[PDB]
RNA sequence: CUGCAUUAAAAAUUUCGGUUGGGGCGACCUCGGAGCAGAACCCAACCUCCGAGCAGUACAUGCUAAGACUUCACCAGUCA
RNA sequence: CAAACCUACCGAGCCUGGUGAUAGCUGGUUGUCCAAGAUAGAAUCUUAGUUCAACUUUAAAUUUGCCCACAGAACCCUCU
């Protein structure tokens, strides 16, 4: 039962505070993704800041 | 088989 | 815990009954390998940034023995199977590879294992354009090597069980692109061994068989599914009437002409060259088939820099694990039916 | 749940539905989803919308919140800007 | 001051957006060019390999 | 105060006669700078893993030697099948070498004698050792 | 002598999950597929087994909302 | 050291009190007459019990209920 993946946030770059949780691989580099933010009602940079745990 | 033992009654002896 | 006598214990004290006699003075040699931590091995993934994985890992210290065996191939003198890149440390080293990552690719860098298990694969002698058969082919060890070479069109893997067939599927994406899988040139399915000869038979020109056997190297250290344990007593005694009848059914599905190979993780003989010799003498009975093995000392004549052979051998070719060198233990003997 | 107190000798109240569960003045109670804040991750987004609602209790949760609680939630009350105050009373209800 | 602290924080952020947007998909880009170049380059190292060998 | 519990460890807790605590300050004037932690590992390594009792350690001034060397010599016989543990009934199947030759003898002697191997063998187990020392410490 | 800590000593309170004639030694307890259960649904063992306790690809895998289904209750689950 | 003996029942004396101890266990549960009235399951340190459900009873509101003519309910697999 090895635990390959990692669960992380993705926090948004636009400064509202909007957060999501994705899994992600260990050996893999942060992920820098393009999300939907309800904030700004349009899709903003999210970038990866902390890990949550390990799946 | 503990030992099992009923000590008797005595009835009142003003009957 | 464990109420009484451990299945490691179990399988300790019946190899120290079996190999004393079996191995003489050099029991005490390999009994300390075996109970000490083993040396890995590092084969390049060939469809990854071979070129800096090689430079990478040549920055630590580590040589391509492959290239180096290739090297003496032509001073000591069917080749062998090519374009096959795996390093490993230098004799009494003691240093142990970096976790893999992935590359720029998006496939893993390159996979460590034991440098034993990849001496099978360079036996079988893979030729480009070839048909290429793998029973028990779970977890994956020999089947990623035979994908890196790259010279079969198709190849069909076959394992018993669904979880570790399922792991094998795992390091296939991950290893290996998806293109190359997508089409029929990769089959991955989970029956019988047994089978094979009514199946495809005199189908496939090359076939790796890998019998399950009590996994010296395995069976001191994990204390969960034990061939030692009390339950499995039963199936660890019929364990060479499987073996014999796993070498028959690679042996019936190979072609006239074809290149088996036939390989355990084993010190007894019992499990190693009687099962030959069982699967040569039940076919030549009951099916009238003729197979010869083939001579592999040329094959070992170029790998005592690196490995350490047991010279007492009768069919195949023994590696014996060592403080120097802790890979193995492996069997494996090559036979070419006739 | 007990009938009679020591120090009164009049009916209790369990505080732990008070702390799950709301009643309306028309006899329906109200409750959340069990569940609803764990492990969301592994939760399909139509799952976690349905299980973020309020949903209400059949006849028989109702009757066994109804007698584990007192006579003192069960009062008409007159919040200011009470976010449920439409839902108390029933309209259009035939039998 | 908050709300328009808050505020102002989200119109500098939002008004350089698109910037790093278009930015990190070149990047996304670029990478990849690289890696079919790479390829490209071992896919051509197998040619002369094929080439000594005949 | 230092010495006080050091010979309280040794009646108490390693369960020693006041004799023998005697002849061990006499024999082995080192016990006195080092911890309590580290006598009582080394103590009861020997009383367990090597099945030795307590006039056999207090003859052969076992506790004067270092814990690192000893580790290194037993656990290398162990595995090289030399030195078996004594069960629970006290019985070892094959003669257990005797604590004077593997330990008050220097390692080329040793080696030659019971280990029966080459040096540079044991140089690579003495690293290997090493390393799952200091990932069992670390875990621990 | 008092208060706070650390070691021991001597003690205090409480308990012995179920299934497999019994014991020993072991096995099983949750979920899914075919057989029984032949045609809406449902249908049991000491049942015959086979597996599962993941992974992959997205990053609108966003937000609301009619109407419905259910592992024979509830909890929960499913479609839209 | 016989788990002996400690006022004719000592693996922990006797009396009183807490005490109307607790007992999913056993036993018991008092006048007359009439009517309705039986065997799907789930969970459970649970199968000697309990809760939900089903069944059953009473009162009230409403209108359809049972029976059932055609038509209709899968393929790999014809115990058609
Ligand atoms: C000794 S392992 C070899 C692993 C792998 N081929 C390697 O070299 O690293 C053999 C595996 O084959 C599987 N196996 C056993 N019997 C089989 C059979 N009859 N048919 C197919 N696979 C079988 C077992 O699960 C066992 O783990
Ligand atoms: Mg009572
Ligand atoms: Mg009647």
């Amino acid at each position: 039962s090895k635990s390959k993946n990692i669960l992380v946030r993705m926090v948004s770059e636009a400064g509202t505070g909007f957060c999501f949780n994705t899994k992600r691989n260990r050996l893999r580099e942060k992920l820098t993704l393009l999300h939907y933010d309800p904030v700004v009602k349009q899709r903003v940079l999210f970038v990866e800041k902390k890990k949550i745990r390990s799946l | 088989t503990k030992k099992r033992f009923t000590p008797p009654i005595y009835q009142p002896k003003f009957k | 815990t464990e109420p009484k006598f451990p299945a490691v214990r179990l399988a300790l004290q019946n190899f120290d009954m079996t190999y004393s006699v079996q191995f003489g003075d050099l029991w005490p040699s390999i009994r300390v390998s075996l109970l000490s931590e083993q040396k890995y091995g590092a084969l390049v993934n060939n469809f990854a940034a071979w070129d800096h994985v090689s430079a990478k890992l040549e920055q630590l210290s580590a040589k391509d023995f492959v290239n180096e065996a290739i090297s003496h191939w032509e001073l000591q003198s069917w080749a062998c199977s090519p374009n096959l890149r795996c390093f490993t440390f230098d004799r009494g080293d003691i240093s142990r590879f970096p976790p893999a990552r992935p590359g720029s690719l998006g496939v893993m860098e390159y996979y460590l294992m034991d440098a034993a298990s990849l001496l099978p694969v360079l036996a079988l002698g893979l030729q480009p354009g070839d048909i290429v058969l793998d029973l028990c082919a779970a977890p994956g060890g020999k089947t990623l090597a035979l994908l890196q070479t790259g010279c079969c069109r198709n190849l069909a893997a076959n394992d018993l069980s669904p979880s570790r067939i399922a792991r094998l599927q795992k390091i296939l994406h991950s290893y290996v692109p998806e293109e190359i899988r997508d089409g029929n040139q990769v089959r991955v399915t989970s029956w019988d061994g047994r089978k094979w000869g009514e199946l495809e038979g005199d189908t496939y020109d090359r076939v790796l068989v890998d019998v399950p056997c009590t996994t010296d190297r395995h069976s001191l250290h994990e204390e969960e599914n034990n061939i030692f344990k009390r339950s499995r007593k039963k199936e660890r005694q019929i364990l060479p009437v499987l073996q014999v009848q796993l070498l028959a059914a690679g042996l019936l599905a190979t072609k006239p002409g074809g290149h088996v190979v036939y390989s355990t993780c084993s010190l007894s003989h019992l499990q190693n060259e009687y099962v030959v010799q069982g699967a040569i003498e039940l076919l030549a009975n009951q099916y009238s088939i003729q197979v010869q093995v083939e001579d592999l000392t040329h094959f070992r004549r170029v790998f005592m820099d690196t490995f350490c052979f047991f010279s007492s051998c009768q069919v195949g070719e023994l590696v014996i694990p060592n403080l120097m060198a802790n890979f193995g233990p492996m069997y494996f003997c090559k036979m070419r039916r006739l | 749940l007990t009938y009679f107190s020591a120090r009164k000798g009049k009916r209790k109240t369990v505080k732990a539905v008070i702390d799950r569960f709301l009643r309306l003045h028309c006899g329906l109670w109200v409750r959340r989803k069990a569940g609803y804040k764990k492990k969301l991750w592994k939760k399909t987004p139509a799952r976690k919308k349905r299980l973020r609602e309020f949903v209400f209790c059949n006849k028989t949760q109702s009757k066994l919140l109804d007698k584990m609680t007192t006579s003192f939630w069960k009062r008409r009350n007159w919040y200011v800007d009470d976010p449920y105050q439409k839902y108390h009373d029933r309209t259009n209800l035939k039998v | 001051q908050k709300r328009r602290e808050r505020e102002q924080h989200i119109a500098e952020c939002m008004a350089k957006m698109p910037q790093m947007i278009v930015n990190w998909q070149q990047q996304q880009r670029e990478n990849w060019e690289k890696a079919q170049a790479d390829k490209e380059r071992r896919a051509r190292l197998q040619a002369e390999a094929q080439e000594l060998l005949g | 105060q230092d010495i006080n519990d050091t010979v309280r460890l040794l009646k108490e807790k390693c369960l020693f006669t006041v004799q023998q605590v005697t002849k061990i300050l006499h024999s082995c004037p080192s016990v006195l700078r080092e911890d309590l932690g580290q006598l009582e590992y080394k103590f009861q390594y020997a009383y367990f893993r090597m099945g030795i009792k307590h006039p056999d350690i207090v003859k052969s001034e076992y506790l004067q030697y270092s814990l690192t060397k000893i580790k290194q010599r037993h656990i290398y016989l162990e595995r090289l099948g030399r030195y078996q543990t004594p069960d629970k009934k006290g019985q070892t199947q094959i003669p257990n070498p005797l604590l004077k030759d593997i330990l008050r003898v220097s390692e080329a002697e040793f080696l030659a004698r019971t280990a029966c191997t080459s040096v540079e063998e044991f140089q690579v187990f003495k690293k290997l050792l090493a390393r799952e020392e200091e990932e069992s410490e670390s875990s621990t």
